[PDB]
Formats: structure tokens, sequence, C-alpha cells
């Protein structure tokens, strides 16, 4: 297992292999992170949250 | 759905419910944006007109959330045919926006070669809806929910009695009593992903519900995610 084999390549999200490298991305209504791996919210109801 | 758990506040907040002229419930739907409602192209034929209700859990009760959207286009999967349920894809365009709150939510759509390699290799995906309890029954009026296998595709060939096409998959179990049934169809299949839901099938159809041997066969999404992205642009 590497790159986008191993544990998802540390992303939060959708995770492809440009190069031989990891590269991460996010659902609609979600920006990527400084880090490049993880997801933030832009906005209240981010899709695939449950509410409260 | 047959088995499974009563879905919790804020649980299945992706939860639609396509209901007909007299506001009984008859598909599920998945909301996919504040226009947007993803469902089967079978439900289509069963209601003259219809409407879609997000933010319910009891259809007993005024919870608060309910909130009644019409439907101003259908894009119903021209592909879809009655003698194999191939193609069981449509998607709803609404007159008015859905408005985000407690109970109600989008699921997330996923990018296909991500889902089908890390979403569909998971375990289990949540299936939900209003529909029977038992394959003769009434109606749920609780919201349920059902964590269900991804079943080997080999293994789902063998136990059909009718053709699996490439655009659908199988979930359940093959004597544990807990499946989707009548009223489910439309419904969503999410696949959970480090505490994010990503929709991943659609209820389609199956020899019954919770058969020995038999599995419920879903609408295998990634298939469609294009097609979904053009319906939703127009
Ligand atoms: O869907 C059902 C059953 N109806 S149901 O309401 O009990 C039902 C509906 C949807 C389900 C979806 C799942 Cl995922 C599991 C059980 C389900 C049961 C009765 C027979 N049946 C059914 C059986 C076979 C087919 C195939 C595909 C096209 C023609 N031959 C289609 C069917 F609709
Ligand atoms: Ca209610
Ligand atoms: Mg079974």
């Amino acid at each position: 297992r590497k790159l986008c084999s191993l544990d998802n390549g540390d992303c939060d999200q959708f995770c492809h292999e440009e190069q031989n490298s990891v590269v991460c991305s996010c659902a609609r209504g979600y920006t990527l992170a400084d880090n490049g791996k993880a997801c933030i919210p832009t906005g209240p109801y981010p899709c695939g949250k449950q509410t409260l | 759905i047959v088995g499974g758990q009563e879905c919790k506040d804020g649980e299945c907040p992706w939860q639609a419910l396509l209901i007909n002229e007299e506001n009984e419930g008859f598909c599920g739907g998945t909301i996919l944006s504040e226009f947007y409602i993803l469902t089967a192209a079978h439900c289509l034929y069963q209601a003259k007109r219809f409407k879609v209700r997000v933010g319910d859990r009891n259809t007993e009760q005024e919870e608060g959330g309910e909130a009644v959207h019409e439907v101003e286009v259908v894009i119903k999967h021209n592909r879809f045919t009655k003698e194999t349920y191939d193609f069981d894809i449509a998607v709803l365009r609404l007159k008015t926006p859905i408005t985000f709150r407690m109970n109600v939510a989008p699921a997330c759509l996923p990018e296909r070669d991500w889902a089908e390699s890390t979403l569909m290799t998971q375990k289990t995906g949540i299936v939900s809806g209003f529909g029977r309890t038992h394959e003769k029954g009434r109606q749920s009026t609780r919201l349920k929910m059902l964590e269900v296998p991804y079943v080997d595709r080999n293994s789902c060939k063998l136990s059909s009695s009718f053709i699996i096409t490439q655009n659908m998959f199988c979930a359940g179990y093959d004597t544990k009593q807990e499946d989707a049934c009548q009223g489910d169809s439309g419904g969503p299949h999410v696949t959970r992903f480090k505490d994010t839901y990503f929709v991943t099938g659609i209820v389609s159809w199956g020899e019954g519900c919770a058969r020995k041997g038999k599995y419920g066969i879903y609408t295998k999404v990634t298939a469609f995610l294009k097609w979904i992205d053009r319906s939703m642009k127009t």
C-alpha cells in the first residue's frame, strides 16, 4: 500500500495520485485546508454532516 | 426498512420523502443541494403528481422542521426501462430552495474513481426510509436507517433471479432479517468516511424484503456522477 492506498493518503476526502504524489481535494461546500489534506466547511450545513 | 434503527435527531438529514396528493409517502429521495433531489426513475410512475417533503422524522406529528417543496423539473434518465430496472435514476429540480437546518442537509456527491476504490470497498453503507418494516405491513411512520454490508459482486449475481447490470450493486444480508422494503425506493444509500456521508446508491429493488439468499439492489450512483452533474447544471 502506497500513496492514496496508504490510509487514503492522509486526506480527509478525495485522494488523487498526480505524478508519484498524493493530491487531496474536497466536495463542493468545502475548501482544502492550508495543510492540503483537511477539508474545511465554507459555510453552514456542509454536505455529508449529521446535524447537531 | 426491516430491522435497523430509528433515525435519531439530526442523524439522517439528507432524507427526502416523495408524497402524493393525499400527503402519503410513496418513495424516498436524497437531498443533493438546495434545489435538487436524487430518486429512482421507477418512483415517477407511482404518482400522478407529487411534492417533496424534507426535515420529517415522524409522519404523525409536526416536529417544526418539516417543509414541503413542489417539483419544477423531473429529469428521468432516458435509458430507464421497466423490464430490467436498468438506469433506475432521476433528479428533481425544486421550485423553491430547501432551507438547511437541523434534520435538513445535503449528502455529498463523491468523485467516481475515489468512491469506487475507497467508499464501495468499505464494509458497510447506510440505507434509510419510511418504507415497510416487514414485507407485508404498512409504511413506517418513523424514519429508519440500517447499516447494510456491501455484497461481493459475484455472490450477488449468483443469488439473483434477475440480471444485475453494471449500473447496480447489492447490499444487505444473506439470512439476517434486515433490508430496505416497499416505500424505501428512491431513498438514500450513503457511505460514511471520516464522519462525512457520501451518496453511493439509490434504493432500487429486491425480490421481496429481507429474504434468505437475497440482497437489496441499489442503483450504482458512481456510474451516473457525470449525468447527475449535467442534470444539476440545468
Ligand atoms: O422490488 C420488488 C419488490 N417490491 S418491494 O416494494 O417489496 C421492494 C422495493 C424496493 C426494494 C429495495 C431494496 Cl434495496 C430491497 C428490497 C426492496 C423491496 C417486489 C418484487 N420486486 C422486484 C423484483 C424483481 C425486479 C426485476 C428488475 C426489473 C424487473 N425484474 C423488479 C422488482 F421491482
Ligand atoms: Ca413530522
Ligand atoms: Mg437476505
